[PDB]
């Protein structure tokens, strides 16, 4: 089963204080659960719905609408490489292929040890310094295929 | 307003959008995401027209007709080449991912997407890539789910959440992977989930009960009928194929139910198809059960009735007005008994007196949605009168509608209206023994015994008007809640008071009448609604008669030696031991019924009556509206040995054979004329429908579509010689395609909606005067009584507060939409949807008795020690046991009764 | 700003109460559309809304709402501090004030510079972005993002 922790619940009510409707804290409640547990499991939908006073169908619609709210289990580190137009011009395909070779997984998949999950993402707003990637909270710019294995070692 | 469509001038309502205005004018614009009852959202982009700035404009621009107001001097073109190309392109884009499913899809021949694909002229596929695919969900026993066929028109979620206030259906994902369904597998929890099969324009949501015995729409035999499963009187189109009732579709009545039914009406029809139904008259000769035809059954019954010294008749609220009247004529008025108990008859007659003598207008079901504050006293409306609960939800959304109208937002721009309103709603106050399904939108809920709910109503009436009797012993917190209700009701322009007989309390109805009278005395436009129990409870109340207790007394004392029971199982209204003893004492028991009931074991004669699908008649609904239901099919068409007649036909022929020793099968209009001649209070049932001589330009009304198939093969296995067409002497309908079903035909009884190019439920647009309004020549059904000039007096009998007596347990009624109605609980598809039998207990009472949730405890009522598992009810007041009314073994007369020696088994 | 009285209750002693929150998104491009932004802020799926009504009359939770880009609100304080006359005489173009303009993608100096309206795209490409990289020839350009 799923049970919301005291810290998660307290953060959810604190975010509920910021709006005139508790439904407006749904995205941040899902993000709080995801930050604590890596992703949003199935019982978290009903738990967040119970805390917020909104239906679970609305919480699941929000969670499946937004791409950065993960409703499937992910690895310990989420690599998000930009596949948009400027990074396409700057050569994100070599970066993606280097990630394919180093991780031995397709995009959207997770490595066998649960260390990394590889994901394409839209433009990171860093197009002048492309190609760009985003590991868990750090953005890496000016990427080259040679520097990718060195970049992946500092995420255990 | 004046619009010019394709160079033709039209006068329209300026407050409408262009789509509903053009559809009301008979023009064809393809559309998906718009619905008349749901408003415009502009999602599917199908309804494109070309709007020009003025008359001297040739460029124009493509606009959504559903999102464009039909303002004065508006120039548009539907048949513009660019508009036609764009509409075809929208259909083509929908077709790129659509599965190759029409032969194995239950929507085929009834599919709005098929109709609009043909209408736009798109028949050539140039898309060559892959189609997206979805997995399906299990949605319970009623709705089948197939997400491949979805066109993402958002009609389902808009209806289910924004209209029906359901919570367990939604839209998930994004871009072209949007999914419509539940967050996980499970039964759809809404009582109005069945309207999805008509709301969805594709075959995503389909009728599973129809899907079991599937047939196409063109193969159906349809009749206009009235739903028999509660007192609301929603208009239905039952469709039959091969002698079995196949489907219940919504029949549009702009006055009563418009587009929507409840799930009990839509899916509770399965008792008609039960194989244990009586199909021939059967006489019990000792231990033998011999089968008679109609004539010798009439002769033998008439001989035995002639030898009897006193014959009594026991009617039922299940039977029609004509059947009850025919029984009353057979046995005499002084020997006629209503089949309901004395307390039920008192409550029903009080509700009738409030309706037709209280001086307060009773609204039709559509009119309920226009009220500004609602007080529901005692009646669990969602479980007993469900469509009234849906209408009450619409009346609750009226506040957002008014707030958006103040901001000059058009009434069809539903998203803007919902955004302006937010969580604001009109005041709703519900009282019950426990929580109701209306508690999510109710401003307040009062969980209390029926005496305390009545006292709350009396206190509300006294605070509204000081001439009303006062209530002594109200706590200050309850006083503050009463004041909240009082300022909400006093400030309302149109308050509505809803009550009924299902609470089992006369005082609840009296308190509701007092509140309505107090609101009427202040000059408010107050309405009152009474929810009865059964389909013809109000008709049986108008007819009158003795109670079932008096009939059982006549049988027990030996004063009556013959009893004719019409369409009544007799166990729902009295204890089974007393009924069985009184029926065993009687030397002649005759049972006229269409369902195999328990009293047929001791019956000397059983007459195989017709159900509503095989019979015609009139039923009076909860608002006093007389409505005619017409026979769907001939039961003797396939099985020629079937002798199953209308109950009024059986009883009229029995009366004729008793009097003149000759049979007389009569005609329906003759029985209706006899009703209106003998009972002047039922004189309005003559005008509920025209007689059997009514024609549309000389031709009858067709029961089946013009493309009805298999005429020379459906009975070919029985005999290669095609039988004679079944003749309908009773009504204006014919048992064939050889009749009229034009949308412009001057009639009010529409068996089914079909127009060329509109095969789906959207053909009801063609059958209406304006889209979403009424039927073109008036909605069927007439009101028996007008609002009286003078009202009643205040009821001064204020009850004392509820006190829990030790060792005595007051029975609190719990009703279920799936299970409380008798015939619908006999339907096989309802058994999975039926809740398990239970008994509700307060936590303090269960702790005092030392029982937990799930432990089986036993109680004795009328000498029947029955055992049920305990579940804990938080909102139930102590000293009460919650029992599910109308279930097997628990009669609805147990409501308000008391229980002894309730202990753990 | 809250600790120094620029935000909160009684800002500058004028009686104006203003509370500023930061709502962090969950990654959809449609959320930047202003009515879809309002839907996302309300905690719903970020579908846009039909206009009229515009958010100025009924926006966030039905209330009057104004949605503005970061750079517009950043242009506001210089207008209020230096005056209208300074803002009109920044450049002799129909579009007033300065704009952040840049060139990106295989140029010598990809970046972002604050320029007056009416600056030619050739001036941004050569004098600021340094032209294309060595060995590359100019083929095309998009002026204002992926949707142009
Ligand atoms: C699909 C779409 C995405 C948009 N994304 C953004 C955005 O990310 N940031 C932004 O400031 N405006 C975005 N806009 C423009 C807004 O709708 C709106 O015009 C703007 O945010 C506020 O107006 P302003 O430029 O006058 O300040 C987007 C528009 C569309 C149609
Ligand atoms: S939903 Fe309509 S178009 Fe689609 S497969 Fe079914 S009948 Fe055919
Ligand atoms: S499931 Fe049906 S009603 Fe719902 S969006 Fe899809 S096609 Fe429309
Ligand atoms: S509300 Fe009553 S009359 Fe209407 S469909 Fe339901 S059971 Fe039938
Ligand atoms: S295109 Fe990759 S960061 Fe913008
Ligand atoms: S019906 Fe108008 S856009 Fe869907
Ligand atoms: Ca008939």
């Amino acid at each position: 089963a799923f049970e919301l922790s005291a810290a998660e619940r307290e953060a959810i009510e604190h975010e509920m204080h910021h709006y005139e409707d508790p439904r407006a804290a749904s995205i941040e409640a899902l993000k709080i659960v995801q930050k604590q547990r890596g992703w949003v499991p199935d019982g978290a939908i009903h738990a967040i719905a119970d805390v917020l006073g909104i239906p679970a169908s609305d919480v699941e619609g929000v969670a499946t609408f937004y791409s950065q709210i993960f409703r499937q289990p992910v690895g310990r580190h989420v690599i998000r490489y930009c596949d948009s137009v400027v990074c396409h011009i700057n050569g994100y395909q070599g970066i993606q292929a280097a990630l394919e070779k180093k991780l031995n997984i397709k995009p959207g998949q997770t490595t066998f040890d649960g260390r990394f999950t590889l994901l394409p993402t839209c433009c990171l707003g860093n197009c002048d310094k492309g190609p760009n990637m985003m590991i868990d909270e750090d953005t890496h710019a000016h990427l080259t295929p040679e520097a990718i294995p060195e970049l992946l070692e500092r995420y255990k | 307003a004046t619009i010019h469509v394709d160079g033709k001038e039209y006068e329209v309502n300026g407050a409408d959008n262009l789509l509903e205005a053009c559809l009301s004018l008979g023009l064809d614009i393809p559309y998906f995401c718009w619905h008349p009852a749901l408003g415009s959202v502009g999602a599917c982009r199908q309804c494109a027209v070309k709007q020009y700035q003025n008359a001297e404009d040739t460029r124009g621009r493509l606009v959504m007709s559903c999102m464009t107001p039909a303002s004065d001097g508006t120039f548009i073109s539907i048949d513009d080449e660019e508009a036609k190309q764009f509409r075809e392109s929208v259909v083509e884009w929908l077709m790129t991912n659509h599965p190759h499913d029409c032969p194995v899809c239950e929507e085929g021949g009834n599919c709005h997407l098929q109709d609009m694909t043909v209408m736009t002229g798109h028949s050539f596929r140039r898309y060559r890539f892959t189609k997206r695919t979805h997995r399906n969900q299990d949605l319970g026993p009623f709705i089948s789910h197939e997400m491949n066929r979805c066109i993402a028109c958002y009609r389902c979620v808009r209806y289910y959440k924004d209209y029906a206030d359901g919570t367990d259906l939604g839209v998930y994902g994004a871009h072209d992977n949007v999914y419509f369904g539940r967050p996980e597998d499970g039964t759809l929890e809404s009582e109005f989930s069945g309207n999805l099969v008509e709301i969805c324009p594709t075959g995503v949501f389909t009728d599973k009960t129809h899907s079991e015995r599937y047939n196409r729409k063109w193969d159906m035999q349809f009749a206009p009928s009235i739903c028999q499963q509660c007192s609301i009187g929603c208009n239905i189109s039952p469709g039959e194929r091969y002698g079995e009732l196949r489907r219940i579709e919504n029949r549009y009545n702009g006055t009563v139910n418009h587009y929507f039914l409840c799930d009990r009406g839509r899916f509770g029809y399965g008792y008609v198809n039960l194989k244990d139904r009586p199909r021939q008259p059967v006489q019990r000769r000792g231990d033998d059960f011999i089968t008679l035809n109609a004539e010798q059954a009439m002769q033998g019954a008439a001989d035995i009735l002639r030898q009897s010294k006193k014959v009594i008749g026991i009617g039922s609220p299940r039977a029609s007005v004509e059947s009850n009247f025919a029984l009353r004529e057979l046995v005499g008025e002084e020997n006629f008994y209503t089949g309901i108990a004395h307390g039920e008859q008192e409550r029903l007659q009080l509700a009738l007196k409030v309706l037709r003598e209280g001086g307060i207008y009773t609204p039709a079901l559509r009119e309920i949605e226009s009220y500004d504050a609602v007080l529901v006293l005692g009646e669990d409306v969602t479980q007993t009168g469900a469509r009234v609960a849906l209408a009450v939800r619409q009346a609750v959304k009226g506040k957002a509608r008014e707030m958006a109208a103040a901001q000059k937002v058009a009434d069809w721009q539903i998203a803007a209206i919902l955004n302006i309103g937010q969580r604001a709603k009109h005041p709703l106050f519900v009282t019950n023994v426990d929580d109701t399904r209306l508690d999510d939108i109710a401003a307040w809920t009062y969980r209390a015994p029926v005496e305390d709910q009545a006292r709350l109503g009396f206190a509300i009436a006294h605070a509204l008007d000081n001439s009303a009797p006062a209530v002594d012993g109200i706590e200050p917190e309850l006083q503050s809640k009463i004041d909240v209700i009082v300022q909400a009701l006093a400030g309302a322009k149109k308050p509505l008071i809803i009550s009924g007989t299902n609470a089992g309390s006369l005082e609840v109805i009296q308190a509701a009448a007092n509140v309505a009278k107090a609101l009427k005395g202040r000059g408010a436009d107050v309405g009152i609604t009474m929810i009865a129990r059964s389909v013809n409870s109000m008709g049986l109340g108008i007819m009158g008669g003795g109670s079932l207790e008096e009939a059982l007394t006549e049988l027990e004392t030996g004063r009556a030696d013959a009893v004719v029971v019409l369409e009544n199982d007799l166990h729902r209204h009295a204890s089974a031991i007393r009924v069985n003893a009184a029926l065993a004492k009687a030397p002649l028991v005759m049972v006229v019924d269409h369902q195999r009931t328990a009293i047929m074991e001791n019956a000397h004669l059983v007459l195989s009556a017709a159900s509503f699908a095989e019979s015609d008649g009139t039923v009076i609904n909860n608002e006093g509206r007389a409505q005619r239901f017409f026979q769907v099919y001939d039961p003797a068409y396939y099985d020629s040995k079937t002798v199953m007649l209308e109950s009024w036909r059986w009883l009229h022929s029995l009366h004729s054979t008793l009097l003149s020793r000759e049979v007389d099968w009569t005609q329906l209009d003759h029985v209706i004329d006899a009703v209106v001649a003998k009972i002047p209070e039922l004189a309005g049932i003559k005008d509920a429908a025209p007689d059997a001589t009514f024609r549309i330009r000389g031709q009858k009304l067709a029961r089946e579509p013009h493309r009805y198939s298999g005429r020379t093969a459906m009975r070919a296995n029985i005999s290669v010689h095609e039988p004679r067409q079944p003749q309908d002497i009773d009504t204006m309908f014919t048992f064939s395609m050889e009749g009229n079903n034009q949308p412009t035909a001057h009639r009010s009884q529409v068996p089914f909606a079909w127009a060329p190019g509109w095969n789906s439920p959207q053909a009801w647009n063609k059958f209406q005067d304006e889209v979403g309004g009424k039927l073109r020549f008036g909605d069927p059904g007439v009101r028996l009584f007008e609002t009286s000039e003078n009202g009643l007096d205040y009821f001064t009998s204020v009850p004392a507060r509820f006190q829990p007596q030790d060792g005595k347990w007051r029975i609190a009624p719990y009703y279920h939409l799936f299970g409380s109605d008798e015939l619908s609980q006999r339907a096989p598809v309802f058994q999975s949807r039926m809740p398990q039998p239970y008994i509700k207990l307060n936590p303090a009472d269960a702790a005092k008795l030392g029982v937990n949730a799930g432990t089986r405890v036993s109680f004795s009522y009328d000498g029947n020690t029955v055992t049920l598992p305990v579940e804990i009810a938080e909102g139930l007041t102590a000293g009460q046991v919650g029992l599910p009314m109308g279930m097997s073994g628990i009669a609805p007369v147990l409501a308000g009764a008391h229980l002894e020696d309730l202990k753990e088994a | 700003a809250t600790e120094a009285g620029l935000l909160g209750k009684n800002i500058m002693g004028t009686g104006f109460d203003f509370e500023l929150f930061v709502h962090t998104g969950a990654g959809r491009y449609i959320c930047g559309e202003e009515t879809a932004l309002i839907n996302s802020l309300e905690g719903r799926r970020a579908n846009p809304r039909s206009k009229p009504p515009f958010p100025a009359t009924s926006g966030a939770w039905g209330k009057p709402t104004c949605v503005n880009n970061v750079e517009t609100l950043c242009n506001v304080p210089a207008i209020l501090a230096n005056g209208v006359e300074w803002y009109q005489n920044i450049s002799k173009s129909k579009d007033a004030g300065t704009k952040l303009m840049g060139f990106s993608g295989r140029v010598k100096n990809p970046g972002l510079w604050e320029l007056p309206f009416g600056t030619t795209a050739r001036e941004i490409l050569e004098d600021y972005a340094g032209g294309m990289r060595d060995g590359l020839k100019f083929k095309a350009w998009q002026p204002g993002g992926a949707g142009t």
